[PDB]
């Protein structure tokens, strides 16, 4: 079974349904862009992101960065972007772990918390896009996830979203539509020895990161943020296990350490883990309380009873006779654990059977240009490490020296750090 | 996504 039922071509004619010109709810004006609905609640916009941040509206030019204002400007590039992103969703979905994450993402509808009257339930407009219909008029469509190209810095990938004036949607349990800046057209080099990979002065990047991992990393953030359980970026770990990090004063957010998982997540101590678990449990209780107060729905597209069921399913709430919702602590702890401990970069690596950075606490080595679209280069099932070839063994497909036709090095980062 | 973004 496939996650993406249509193998879209960029030049396929608009239909106003799953191939359409759209606008996103950014502050300020934008012209519509052509977008593709690859799955319920998930769209792909094959454009550079000059839209989500007002201060990031152009594509001109930090050690680890890469600029090219012309990338993703042509139709062929946008066709290959769509096929590349589609192939990576399929690679993710082909694993049991990735099917679980993607199900959680689709179920993670952003909360209808836009009403200021507590007897009324209402959508928040920034968790929608506006879609041009065949008659030229717009309709509003709710969605959970948008994959978009990077902004000026091509290799700055990130899972971001529109705020609310008052509510912290990624941290209050509500969730918000997530926009992931991502490219399948580049990847990163890392070193197979830990002591080299974590040293800013050594290594040229012999192995290449499988872009499925990189996309999964951003999807794990999107899961946190859709469930409104992201850890505030101002909660950070003062790294004290890397002499180079300490000289630079480099701190790493708890949200990143969680997302990576493995040993990195254990830098968050038990007291703090318990603190966050209680904090978000209290948010889920607030959501149950809010749903119980709501006696009407705003709008005509969905019934109150349907939307109450959507959020019962999202938050795994208990519903008694009255139809009253409560949060069961065991079910909360289970879902919270799933989202935060089961869906991790380290666990994806195990499912994909790839070589990868061993820690988030490293130094990048290089950026490579790649093309994952041709099945002779990369597959859903095997990534670069093609079965029944010289590339199947020992991660030889990720070995940029052995599989050199698959990688062109664009830039070295070793030595550029101030060390 | 990388830690050195914060430098
Ligand atoms: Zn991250």
């Amino acid at each position: 079974m496939q996650f993406v039922n249509k193998q879209f071509n960029y030049k396929d004619p608009v239909n106003g349904v799953d191939i359409a010109y759209i606008k996103i709810p950014n502050v300020g004006q934008m012209q519509p862009v052509k977008a593709f609905k690859i799955h319920n609640k998930i769209w792909v916009i094959p454009e550079r992101d000059t839209f989500t941040n007002p201060e990031e509206g152009d594509l001109n030019p930090v050690p680890v960065s890469y600029y090219d204002s012309t990338y993703l400007s042509t139709d062929n590039e946008k066709d290959n972007y769509l096929k590349g992103v589609t192939k990576l969703f399929e690679r993710i979905y082909s694993t049991d772990l990735g099917r679980m994450l993607l199900t959680s993402i689709v179920r993670g509808i952003p909360f209808w918390g836009g009403s200021t009257i507590d007897t009324e339930l209402k959508v928040i407009d920034t968790n929608c896009i506006n879609v041009i219909q065949p008659d030229g008029s717009y309709r509003s469509e709710e969605l959970n996830l948008v994959i978009i190209g990077p902004s000026a810095d091509i290799i700055q990938f990130e899972c971001k979203s529109f705020g609310h004036e008052v509510l912290n949607l990624t941290r209050n349990g509500y969730g918000s539509t997530q926009y992931i800046r991502f490219s399948p057209d580049f990847t990163f080099g890392f070193e197979e020895s830990l002591e080299v990979d974590t040293n800013p002065l050594l290594g040229a990047g012999k192995f290449a990161t499988d872009p499925a991992v990189t996309l999964a990393h951003e999807l794990i953030h999107a899961g946190h943020r859709l469930y409104g359980i992201a850890i505030n970026p101002n909660r950070v770990f003062k790294v004290n296990t890397n002499a180079y990090y300490e000289m630079s004063g480099l701190e790493v957010s708890f949200e990143e350490l969680r997302t990576f998982g493995g040993h990195d997540a254990k830098f968050i101590d038990s007291l703090q883990e318990n603190e966050f678990r209680l904090y978000y449990y209290n948010k889920f209780k607030d959501i149950a309380s809010t749903l119980n107060k709501a006696k009407s729905i705003v709008g005509t597209t969905a019934s109150l009873q349907y939307m109450k069921n959507v959020f019962k399913e999202k938050y795994l709430l208990s519903e008694d006779t009255s139809g009253k919702f409560s949060v069961d602590k065991l079910k909360f702890d289970k879902l919270y654990k799933m989202l935060t401990e089961i869906y991790t970069e380290d666990n994806f690596v195990k499912f994909f059977k790839v070589l990868n950075r061993k820690t988030y606490l490293n130094f990048d080595k290089a950026v490579f240009k790649i093309n994952i679209v041709p099945k002779v280069n990369y597959t859903i099932y095997d990534g670069f490490n093609l079965r029944n070839t010289n590339l199947a063994a020992n991660f030889n497909g990720q070995n940029t020296e052995i599989n050199n036709m698959n990688f062109t090095k664009l830039k070295n980062f070793t030595g550029l750090f101030e060390f | 996504c990388r830690a050195t973004k914060m430098l």
